[PDB]
């Protein structure tokens, strides 16, 4: 009977912020048939997932505040049934720290800025994440705030402050977080004090979730008789012109009648009155259609045409 | 021992040293793409790369330099290799094809 | 050899006919249509919208040809006539073309003295 | 066919019919470790296969199916320009030189 | 060449992309004494039921004696690479 065993020497290395690389190898007394052997994983905390994977290796991407547990078994790929051996598991401790001195409500938000001197790079990200300090927390504690994308790790540097002197807000002016980039931008917020430490608190956003699409600029608009043409440029973002939806709000100061016209170009005509005063925003955002639905832009500012 | 970051600066400056010793031959004629976005050619890349191997003297700089190119051929190789090495469920799956067809629109137009 | 005609979707849409409503905001009046949803939301709409007095034809009928909007207000109208309206909406996105879709069921009212 | 459209309409699909392409939860695909989606499209194309291979044979999901497989064909057809085609070896540097750039900036 | 049908002539199938197909087409009453005839749509072939309209065909027909139907096809969705074939089928054998 083939009987397949469970892989040896498991271990989980904690190998930068949010990440975890588990490694195993094949079991010495396993009989060496020329058999495929594959292997499957299981992760069991924080969040559920499992999968199928050939090499002795594999990253994954998770917040490890709340600890980790993974599972490892080997396979063997039949015709008709999937057999396999022992689970093997190792698992990762939380950090240590009193309960509830952890942050609360940690926001972060992505601005994106024209970035005219780089000749490579034109549009850079900037990063503000606000948090609460800790129910238990100490009077003294000084929270130190981290982010990491792609292979990129940095520590914040700009804080704000509170009347005690702890750090609620921090803000990266320069990150090397990519404006079209589409992986996980993981945050990191630990501590310290000479009372008790203070568990940490990491959370992976997604970049669009958190990408502010910045209000769209130069919107223009003119009367011709009872005709309105009115036309703006697309937002800074390294995202083309093609990937942002808009819509366009126009109110009449004087009956109040507001229209709002939802649109995928970038101008809008409409037919209004020739004795009334309007005042016409536009707001933009990426499309669903390029990239995961975030959050919209601020209404732009208001343009005020004709005569009342 | 080298990491593969450098790896191309350091073939463009051997490259961009050897033009001439490397163009000598005129009835040679070897591949060349015509499209953008060239992820995708790696393999006719270093086809062309191995033949050129095979056709020029391998003496002095010129043997370093298509060493660093075997070198850097493998890191495209392991990621080829990565592309296949793990198996994940269908939903996750679906999300990279939503990420891959987002990138065919904003690139890829 | 059999003789067959290729038709293609993508480039014969006759959309639905809209629905037109009509609003009396203030001392003014405006036009507003909405149109059937589509399962893709990306294909743009091309709307041609007719008003015109009682008395007169729709021939003599002022038209105004938008794109993508969904209402527009209307000028300063003689009071105490009658007045109708109508509208109708064909795709104008490259790839989808098609025919005007039919007339829209004529709105009236009647502003006041 | 503009492909544009072609992949808009795709990934519109794709979001409408997700329940029934994790109709079933057992099965596995090809799944690229890292995030370069067009260096291994071959791989998420095979994926593709496998997934009409298992999955309800009729409804929308055929037809979203087919503008898989259509830009299937486009992947293809920019796979063969690639090759099968001519130059006098100095423009293939050029070439190559342009990749190692493309190569080491953006990624 | 050879001379199209007039049915083929006439007909013209356009479509709301969200859950139907119309189409609209003519004959000649001096072919409806001879042989019937019934547009097949098509997978395998697919005949498509009609009902006789006097709304006018969406193109002219050629003969005053012109008899014209209308067509509706349901169907669940579209894409941008549909292509529908429709062809006219004698209904008894010649
Ligand atoms: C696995 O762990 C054991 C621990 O006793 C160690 O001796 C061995 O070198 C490790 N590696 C392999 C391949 O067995
Ligand atoms: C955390 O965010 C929620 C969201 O509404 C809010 O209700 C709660 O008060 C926040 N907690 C703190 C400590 O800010
Ligand atoms: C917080 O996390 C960073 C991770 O880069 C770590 O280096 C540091 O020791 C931790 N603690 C403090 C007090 O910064
Ligand atoms: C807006 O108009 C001003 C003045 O013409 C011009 O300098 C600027 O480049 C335009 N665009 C933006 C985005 O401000
Ligand atoms: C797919 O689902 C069916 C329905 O239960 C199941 O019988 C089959 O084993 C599943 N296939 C795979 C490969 O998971």
């Amino acid at each position: 009977k083939i009987s397949l065993l469970p892989p040896v020497n498991f271990t989980i290395k904690v190998t930068g912020l949010a990440q975890v690389l588990l490694q195993w190898k094949p079991n010495p007394d396993q009989e060496q048939r020329n058999v495929n052997l594959e292997y499957q994983v299981k992760i069991n905390a924080p969040k559920e997932d499992d999968y199928e994977t050939r090499i002795t290796e594999s990253k994954c991407v998770t917040i490890l505040h709340k600890g980790f547990s993974a599972s490892v078994r080997t396979i063997l790929q039949n015709d008709h049934s999937l057999l396999a051996s022992s689970w093997a598991s190792a698992e990762l401790h939380a950090p240590p720290g009193s309960p509830g001195t952890s942050i609360v409500n940690l926001t972060c938000t992505t601005n994106t800025t024209e970035d005219n001197y780089s000749r490579l790079r034109s549009y850079q990200v900037s990063l503000h994440c606000t948090w609460l300090v800790g129910t238990d927390a100490p009077e003294d504690t000084q929270y130190f705030l981290y982010y990491r994308y792609g292979s990129w790790t940095e520590e914040c540097q700009e804080y704000s402050k509170d009347t005690l002197g702890r750090n609620i807000a921090c803000w990266f002016p320069r990150t090397f977080i990519l404006s079209k980039g589409r992986d996980w931008l993981a945050v990191l917020v630990n501590g310290s004090s000479k009372h008790s430490a203070i568990r940490p608190f990491d959370q992976l956003f997604a970049l669009h979730a958190i990408d502010q699409i910045n209000p769209p600029l130069n919107v223009t608009a003119e009367i011709e008789g009872t005709r309105l043409s009115i036309q703006w440029e697309k937002p800074v973002s390294a995202f083309p012109i093609h990937c942002f939806d808009y819509e366009v709000k126009i109110h009449n100061t004087r009956n109040g009648y507001l229209q709002i016209e939802k649109l995928m170009t970038n101008a809008f005509i409409s037919i209004i009155d020739d004795l009334s005063k309007y005042d016409v925003q536009v707001r933009a955002a990426v499309s669903s259609m390029c990239r995961e639905a975030g959050l919209w832009s601020e209404w732009s500012q208001p343009i005020y045409v004709g005569n009342d | 021992e080298i990491p593969t970051s450098a790896l191309v600066k350091e073939t463009l400056a051997l490259l961009s040293t050897h033009r001439t010793l490397l163009i000598a031959n005129e009835t040679l004629r070897i591949p060349v793409p015509v499209h953008k976005n060239h992820q995708l050619c790696t393999e006719e890349i270093f086809q062309g790369i191995g033949t050129l191997e095979s056709q020029t003297v391998q003496g002095g700089t010129v043997e370093r330099l298509f060493k660093n190119l075997s070198l850097i051929k493998k890191y495209i190789d392991g990621q080829k290799k990565k592309c296949g090495e793990e198996r994940r469920r269908v939903n996750q799956f679906l999300d990279y094809l939503q990420e891959f067809l987002g990138v065919m629109n904003t690139e890829w137009i | 050899r059999r003789a067959e005609k290729h038709i293609k979707s993508s480039v014969n849409i006759q959309m639905a006919p809209p629905s037109l409503n009509v609003t009396k905001d203030g001392d003014s009046y405006s036009l507003r249509w909405e149109t059937m949803k589509m399962r893709y939301e990306h294909i743009d709409h091309t709307f041609e919208i007719q008003y015109r007095k009682d008395t007169a034809t729709w021939k003599d009928s002022k038209t105004e040809t938008l794109q993508n909007a969904h209402s527009m207000a209307l000028p300063a109208l003689e009071p105490s006539t009658r007045y109708w309206a109508r509208v109708r909406v064909r795709t104008s996105r490259t790839g989808y073309n098609g025919i005007w879709s039919e007339w829209s069921e004529a709105r009236s009212w009647d502003t006041e003295s």
